[PDB]
């Protein structure tokens, strides 16, 4: 799974300007064209640009693309509410195949929100059953985009780690889990374990501890 | 109009072999190349394999390659992924698109010399996708039907902000889909979110149930979480309490 580089998710107000940027490899996007597709939820992939800078016979004016070196940069004019999506950056180097992380541009629909997080523990029934599992929950928060990342005593975690993307709640906000999976072993022997919240800029982070 | 449509996904235990299928149309299938992206929900996409439009050269994905095998059909418009030795890591929305490059053969086997047979122009494809299908779902799992294990979310000072306590329910280890959540029996709705369901490696469904209530209330209004597993037929109902130990937290009685 080798990946081009892009950022999280930007947002705007209607009508405004948007700039998206790819970034990477030499051997990947320095001497390869880079294509841009716009993925909106629920279905399935649209090419945007492709050679960098061509749109097909059926994307606006307002989309544009512009490569230089080593990175590559999509931006949109005048956006539309239907213009909320997901944007996958892309290129081809023989084998090829490589895409972006991506990024999700929201076109802001209502006011901005920050996410409370709450963070729980494993229960001790479930201790008793000799497993234990971190439950991150963020809620009530606007654009619906986040980034979670778990600490151990301050150091990075990745493995076994399980986050589900931002769902609409019924007051039309967002709300996002995440679950750390440890041991018994793990929890106890480590002095706090702590869930990282990302959005819009501002990270939040909760903390825990064995009892 | 052109269309892409996939077929063949399914539930398939690990080890095991599957054949994904595209049906192309509205277009010239034989002037297009193919591929194959794939996309675990909601983790991003993912390039898989390759097609030239004459079939003849074929790209891999390093996640792939020596497992994953495609062709093409072009007298059946149609486009194969034959996935061997299948992996949990291999669950994903699997999508077939066209090929940007659209080519005209210039190179054919005549199989007699009286006239013709397959193209076999040796190029050649561009790498960008320009038309895509509705995905069809891949998931890999070894798992049979399981009942959930369902554990406490408790509400503590650490989930309670603004006068407002929040609660939930750890619904772990079940299979397949789906699992209902419900709060005392359907009475309390607001403030409810059940999260999308979490596959883990060991082959199982989790989700979380979480509900938002006064803080003060916790000491008297009572909360149990109905969880219902119809495929496994189980009904757990849990009745989350505040943490036991919680000095940052006034709970009445």
């Amino acid at each position: 799974q080798s990946v081009l580089t892009q950022p999280p998710s930007v947002s705007a107000a209607p009508g405004q300007k948007v700039t998206i940027s790819c970034s990477g490899s030499t051997s990947k996007i320095g001497q390869n064209s880079v294509s841009w597709y716009q993925q909106l939820p629920g279905t399935a992939p649209k090419l945007l640009i492709y050679e960098n800078d061509r749109r097909p016979s059926g994307t606006p004016d307002r989309f544009s693309g512009s490569k230089s070196g080593t990175s590559a940069t999509l931006a949109i004019t005048g956006l539309q509410t239907g213009d909320e999506a997901e944007y996958y950056c892309e290129t081809w180097d023989g084998s090829g195949g490589v895409f972006g992380t991506g990024t999700k541009v929201t076109v802001l629909g209502q006011p901005k929100a920050n996410p409370t997080v709450t963070l729980f523990p494993p229960s001790s029934e479930e201790l008793q059953a000799n497993k234990a599992t971190l439950v991150c929950l963020i809620s009530d928060f606007y654009p619906g985009a986040v980034t979670v990342a778990w600490k151990a005593d301050s150091s990075p975690v990745k493995a076994g780690v399980e986050t589900t993307t931002p769902s609409k709640q019924s007051n039309n906000k967002y709300a996002a889990s995440s679950y750390l999976s440890l041991t018994p072993e793990q929890w106890k022997s480590h002095r706090s374990y702590s869930c990282q919240v990302t959005h819009e800029g501002s990270t939040v982070e909760k903390t825990v501890a064995p009892t | 109009e052109v269309q892409l449509i996939e077929s063949g996904g399914g539930v398939v235990q690990p080890g095991r072999s599957l054949r994904l299928s595209c049906g192309a149309s509205g277009f010239s299938f034989n002037n297009y190349g193919m591929h194959w992206v794939r996309q675990a929900p909601g983790k991003g996409l993912e390039w898989v394999a390759g097609i030239s439009f004459a079939g003849i050269k074929k790209y891999y994905g390093t996640s792939v390659k020596g497992r994953f095998t495609i062709s093409r059909d072009n007298s059946k418009n149609n486009f194969y992924l034959q996935m061997n030795s299948l992996r949990v890591e291999d669950t994903a929305l699997y999508y077939c698109a066209r090929d940007l490059r659209e080519l005209e053969c210039e190179e054919w086997t005549l199989y007699n010399y009286y006239d013709r047979g397959p193209c076999v122009d040796p190029r050649g494809v561009a790498g960008s996708f320009d038309v895509w299908g509705q995905g069809t779902m891949v998931t890999v799992s070894s798992a049979s039907t399981k009942g959930p294990s369902v554990f406490p979310l408790a509400p503590s000072s650490k989930s309670t902000s603004g006068g407002t306590a929040a609660l939930g329910c750890l619904v772990k280890d079940y299979f397949p889909e789906p699992v209902t959540v419900s709060w005392n029996s359907g009475a309390l709705t607001s403030g409810v979110h059940t999260f999308p369901a979490v596959l883990q490696s060991s082959g199982l469904y989790s989700l979380s149930s979480v509900v938002t209530v006064p803080s003060s209330s916790l000491g008297t209004q009572t909360y149990i979480c109905n969880v219902n597993h119809k495929p496994s037929n189980t009904k757990v109902d849990k009745k989350v309490e505040p943490k036991s130990c919680d000095k940052g937290l006034e709970v009445l009685f």
